[PDB]
């Protein structure tokens, strides 16, 4: 057992899209730079089945190539498909099937006991890439369903580290597997002064920098010195002299957590879709949807509606906003007004029919069709309000057959001049322009309330994590931080302020009745003083009066910095580290804490 | 159970008066409107008349002027007298308690086939016993907006505040919380436009200062109006 380093080495292409002068953040598995690794001196077995977190980034300088296969398998006992690289001379096979290996990793096929059902099989005829000993190196990894293998073999230097060369690298694409069975042991065939270099892809946040001609520039770990949480910051690689912040780059999460959802069993969404002969124009029926789970999927491509006209909401991304509870109407109006179903719109069946307020969260939805209606026989079924002396309210049922009123004196109800019936029927025919087509209109009404959730989006549901630094997303709103089971009862409902500028402090938990309060995984205000890499790679850091004693230091009104020193002479203010001091960078070359020349 | 009852029919003679009789189930289901419909088999069927609450009546422009109906007594009588017969209005004929709400409230019957300015002030008295229910309420001066969503907030100093009531504007379905359940409810009078709440036996952790605050249910999800406050010293 050995530790070295393992700078600059274990960077990856995250998915295979080529693009050009991209910046590419995305938190994948990766090999932090700095990292303690393994370095096994082969001139023997030596090396045991390395474990397979999450990735192996292996590599080997030496020529005449005699390392050349890898054992992988989750338990090596025949139980789930393995995988076998044979690539002795000439033929590289690629096998993905059950074999027993023996403890002679060496070849010659005497490695594997015998056979079994085996799967797809790689037929990839492009072989695995006196003068020096060659850098090889490959990364092994699954995710999604895809066993991906990449490899930058490329002519190293004649031995000047002899331990790891300098220089940034990139694994470019090799193959792609597409079986999907899981791996949890690692190990290595010899083909037979080399040596094993491999590491553990833990999962943190990487940042990349593309070209237009394909290769990688540039790349920071953002979790290796505070100016590299700092350089993850600005999406930048190159910093000057100033003071910045960073936001939990320190600590990475490690799963995700959801739990939208709990319900399974659907509700009767397309009784309102399909049935039978719908209300009438000044009636409209009110469905109230309760404790279930909606899939829009079954919406779309069955039934084809008309253009789904969603204001207040977004259009699209319906499959995850959950709400409390979720209306639905009913109605059928003339194939010329419609548009007035918009809010905000006024008309003839927007003012005296079916008003809608300023802010209505909700959607229309409409699958006009003179088929199953509009026969020929004079269509007279629906009836429409006519006129109103007064201004219809927005929501509000209109049940009444008052006498309608219209001239200089009152009627008594006696329906005669000026005193026409306040409802009039309709004419649907179906020879007609488009016009006057039935529009079956419904406006689902999609309101949030203080009340638990009742019917969520058709996701999954995760299992939920105690003490640990992960993401959850539970009814739309993000958070990034820890769950903790507390007693703190009586949820908290903080509106005073607004929240202009705050953020939450607990939650309730969507699946069952628990509380739990979310904290910062490490926060506290930490500056990070740059002056600059262009000058030196040397930064410091400063909190801003949170605790002075993190769970060559200096105590001021202003909290507590490291890697300084206090210089009780005054000069020029050049760089402010807070409540007035400054520093600067003079010589050995390095930042001083002298008093500000007041 | 609606069980409402449909008869008059046979054979008939083309030109005279058609005498159905559509009776309810000595019932008050004649408070909405009834319709009248005629189906033909095999196709959807034709609406005919339809009689309102309101002493009113109201047929089609197609078929106008060949049919009557009337009650004139506050008694079962749907009688829908049809002059002018003939052949080509031979079919079913059923009438409906309301042809308004499509396979959602509506009740066919059997089948008779025929051939041929911001002010939320709010009330309360002062301390509570200790276990008793009590009743405050809460008024909404120049307030119209009756598809706004209620609540009854508690915002006493010391601890946080909690949420209570939900009265839905465009519903009307009571929303309590967890630690309320068997607990006060909550009505929504429109007729005075205002509030009332129904206290029951309180605990002496009921000790709040319940306020009286309303919101829209579309769009954000903090409070809009806010009222003046209550004292509830249960002790």
């Amino acid at each position: 057992p050995a530790y070295t380093n393992s700078f600059t080495r274990g960077v990856y292409y995250p998915d295979k899209v080529f693009r050009s002068s991209v910046l590419h953040s995305t938190q994948d598995l990766f090999l932090p730079f700095f990292s303690n690794v393994t370095w096994f001196h082969v001139i023997r077995f030596d090396n045991p089945v390395l474990p397979f977190n999450d990735g192996v980034y292996f590599a080997s300088i030496e020529k005449s190539n005699i390392i050349r296969g890898w054992i992988f398998g989750t338990t090596l006992d025949s139980k789930t498909q393995s995988l076998l690289i044979v690539n002795n001379a000439t033929n590289v096979v690629i096998k993905v099937c059950e074999f027993q290996f023996c403890n002679d990793p060496f070849l010659e096929f005497r490695v594997y006991s015998s056979a079994n059902n085996c799967t797809f099989e790689y037929v990839s005829q492009p072989f695995l890439m006196g003068n020096f000993k060659n850098l090889r190196e490959f990364v092994f990894k699954n995710i999604d369903g895809y066993f991906k293998i990449y490899s930058k073999h490329t002519p190293i230097i004649v031995r000047e580290p002899e331990d790891l060369p300098q220089g940034f690298s990139a694994l470019e694409p090799l193959v792609d597997l597409p079986i999907g069975i899981n791996i949890t042991r690692f190990q290595t065939l010899l083909a037979l002064a080399a040596a094993y270099y491999v590491g553990y892809l833990q999962p943190r946040t990487f940042l990349l920098k593309y070209n237009e001609n394909g290769t990688i520039t540039d790349a920071v770990d953002c979790a290796l010195d505070p100016l590299s949480e700092t350089k993850c910051t600005l999406k930048s690689f190159t910093v000057e002299k100033g003071i910045y912040q960073t936001s939990n780059f320190r600590v990475q999460p490690t799963e995700s957590i959801v739990r939208f959802p709990n319900i399974t069993n659907l509700c009767p969404f397309d009784e309102v879709f399909n049935a039978t002969r719908f209300a009438s124009v000044y009636a409209w029926n009110r469905k109230r949807i309760s404790n279930c789970v909606a899939d829009y999927s079954v919406l779309y491509n069955l039934a084809p509606f008309f253009t789904f006209k969603c204001y207040g909401v977004s259009p699209t991304k319906l499959n995850d906003l959950c709400f409390t509870n979720v209306y639905a109407d009913s109605f059928v109006i003339r194939g010329d007004e419609v548009r007035q179903i918009a809010p905000g719109q006024t008309g003839n069946i927007a003012d005296y029919n079916y008003k809608l307020p300023d802010d209505f969260t909700g959607c229309v939805i409409a699958w006009n069709s003179n088929k199953l209606d509009s026969k020929v026989s004079g269509n007279y079924n629906y009836l429409y309000r006519l006129f109103r002396k007064s201004n219809l309210k927005p929501f509000e049922r209109d049940i009444s057959t008052e006498i309608y009123q219209a001239g200089n004196k009152p009627c008594n109800g006696v329906a005669g001049f000026n005193c026409y019936f306040p409802l009039r029927s309709y004419s649907f025919r179906p020879t007609y322009g488009v016009g006057h087509q039935p529009y079956r209109v419904v406006v689902l009404s999609f309101e949030l309330l203080h009340a638990p959730a009742t019917v969520c989006g058709p996701k999954k549901s995760t299992n939920l994590v105690k003490n640990k630094c992960v993401n959850f997303n539970f009814n739309g709103l993000k958070g990034t931080g820890v769950l903790t089971e507390s007693n703190k009862k009586f949820l908290p409902f903080q509106q005073f302020g607004r929240d202009i500028a705050d953020t939450t402090d607990a939650v309730r938990d969507p699946q069952t009745l628990e509380i739990l309060d979310i904290t910062p995984c490490s926060f506290g205000g930490v500056s990070v003083i740059t002056p600059g890499t262009n000058t030196s790679n040397q930064v410091a850091v400063l909190y801003q009066g949170v605790n002075c004693t993190e769970v060559n230091v200096f105590q001021t009104r202003a909290g507590c910095l490291i890697g300084a020193e206090y210089v009780n002479n005054s000069y020029e203010c050049d760089i402010p580290i807070g409540a007035g001091i400054c520093a600067s960078y003079q010589t050995s070359q390095s930042i001083i804490a002298y008093t500000m020349s007041l | 159970e609606v069980q409402l009852v449909e008869s008059g029919g046979g054979l008939v003679q083309p030109g005279g008066s058609l005498r159905l009789s559509c009776a309810a189930s000595d019932s008050s289901f004649y408070d909405y409107e009834m319709s009248w419909v005629r189906q033909v088999p095999g196709k959807t069927p034709e609406w005919i008349g339809s009689m309102y609450p309101s002493g009113r009546t109201y047929i089609n422009p197609s078929l106008k002027s060949l049919v009557t109906i009337s009650r004139d007594n506050s008694e079962n009588m749907l009688y829908l007298q049809m002059n002018s017969l003939r052949a080509e209005d031979t079919a079913m004929y059923y009438c409906v308690s309301n042809w308004a709400s499509g396979s959602t409230g509506d009740y066919w019957g059997q089948g008779t086939l025929v051939t041929v300015e911001v002010q939320l002030v709010e009330s309360g008295g002062g301390l509570v016993q200790p276990g008793g229910s009590l009743r405050l309420s809460c008024a909404a001066s120049d307030f119209y907006f009756d598809y706004y969503e209620m609540s009854w907030v508690r915002q006493a100093p010391g601890q946080g505040l909690e949420w209570v009531s939900t009265i839905s504007g465009l519903g009307g379905a009571t929303y309590y919380a967890d630690s309320v359940k068997g607990r006060f409810t909550i009505s929504r009078d429109n007729s005075k436009n205002t509030l009332y709440l129904q206290m029951n036996s309180l605990r002496a952790e009921d000790t709040a200062l319940y306020y009286c605050a309303t919101r829209s249910p579309f769009g954000d999800y903090a409070f809009s109006y806010w009222g003046q406050g209550t004292l509830v010293t249960v002790s």
